[PDB]
């Protein structure tokens, strides 16, 4: 996704 | 080549368990003879499991994994291990993004049980 | 051979989930760099969770998994198996018994996390 | 728990392979419905293909691989691993000695040919 | 997802071997570190060994397995399997046509040596 | 397990 | 390959 580390905090 | 197809022996009872690694809410989709026979749905970034379930192989004995994320397939990898001549695993991870951990679902399956 | 002896990346986060299929209750001892970090007791012979936890693998990297009933080791069967070079499962059977099922208890360890 | 026999599908021909890597020569028997198919003998520090032979699993489908130097049975590890549904590997290795590299003998069957 | 494609411990020596079983001769290629340091050319329809031999992983562990007939890709399977926490096993199968039995070139690498 | 039935083995 | 006799019928 769209954010923090591996990709967190979106959707 | 086809990944997420297991062919078990017929009529026998597996566990099928899926775990999830994600900020999308996977859907995983156990097919048995081109049925759909279980459904799990859940979103994690934890490995949290989001189903659990006893099935039967059925007379042809062909079991598919199919896992989406709002509607789209994921990218599937898969194996099947035995143990000792005995102990058998169907293994299956899948991508639904870009970074190619392939953990975004992943779903063990395992038979003999009891 | 030893068996259920893995070596993770170290500092990494795992899964670890365990599956029953025996009359005898089991007990699952998860040690990382030889200390007990988890443990899940259960019984059923329908497969199901007797624990699931997400653990740290520590600057070793050592993981064992144990299982016994009544206080008696089972003996244990083990592999770890990597699918695209980037999904890891460390997994293990287990007897108690004469029948040599090898799936008293099951222990699936699944590694990245997240 | 009992490690180098393997149940392939009855009356299918599969590819037996042995490589060793020990100072000492490695017997390699394989045996079919329990009676010596094929015998691989020799003596590799890197990884030599020591034999190779096609047979046939016979109407039980038994295969059993044995290691010994100089008639002293070598400690075995082995499993099964099936990719895309349909290749089949039936992984051995063995340890002579104090080392644990398991890698004495290695021994690897596969099918189906052709 | 990618396949025949795997990390190996940096600077480290492995065998790789390979099987023909297609009309076609199979060309392997293995790559280390994006640069080929083995290509096998051979036929067979019987699972004969059209190449063996040990490699250095080299500085970045990387080992890459390519398969063609003729000049064409084959489909690649792959998964690594490693046994008491030891040895290992890297494994491909490829399919040059459309049987799907994914053995017309199967590639064993497998390490340590020695 | 203990005793007789499905799996018991010696047991 | 192509024709008959390289595998179980056609491929
Ligand atoms: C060269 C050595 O030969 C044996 C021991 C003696 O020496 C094997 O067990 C070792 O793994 C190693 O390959
Ligand atoms: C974006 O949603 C990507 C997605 O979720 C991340 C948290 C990470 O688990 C990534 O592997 C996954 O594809
Ligand atoms: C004791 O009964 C044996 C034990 O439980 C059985 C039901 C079966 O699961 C067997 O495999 C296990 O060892
Ligand atoms: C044609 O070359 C197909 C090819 O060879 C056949 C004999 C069979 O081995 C098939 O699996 C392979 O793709
Ligand atoms: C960023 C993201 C992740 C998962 C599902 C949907 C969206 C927009
Ligand atoms: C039920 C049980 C537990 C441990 C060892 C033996 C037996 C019969
Ligand atoms: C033999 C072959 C090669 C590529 C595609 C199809 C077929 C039958
Ligand atoms: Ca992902
Ligand atoms: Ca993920
Ligand atoms: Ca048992
Ligand atoms: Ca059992
Ligand atoms: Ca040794
Ligand atoms: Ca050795
Ligand atoms: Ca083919
Ligand atoms: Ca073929």
């Amino acid at each position: 996704x769209w954010x923090k580390x591996k990709x967190k905090x979106w959707x | 080549a086809t990944q997420g197809v297991f062919t078990l022996p017929a009529n026998t009872r597996f566990g099928v368990t899926a775990f999830a690694n994600s900020s999308g809410t996977q859907t995983v989709n156990v097919l048995v003879n081109n049925e759909t026979a279980a459904t799990f749905s859940g979103q994690s970034t934890n490995n949290a499991v989001i189903g659990t379930q006893v099935l039967n192989s059925g007379s042809s004995g062909k079991v598919q994994v199919q896992v989406s994320v709002n509607g789209r397939p994921s990218d599937l990898v898969s194996a099947q291990v035995i143990l000792t001549n005995e102990l058998n695993f169907a293994l299956v991870g899948s991508e639904d993004g870009t970074d190619n951990d392939y953990n975004d679902a992943v779903v063990v399956i395992n038979w003999p049980l009891g």
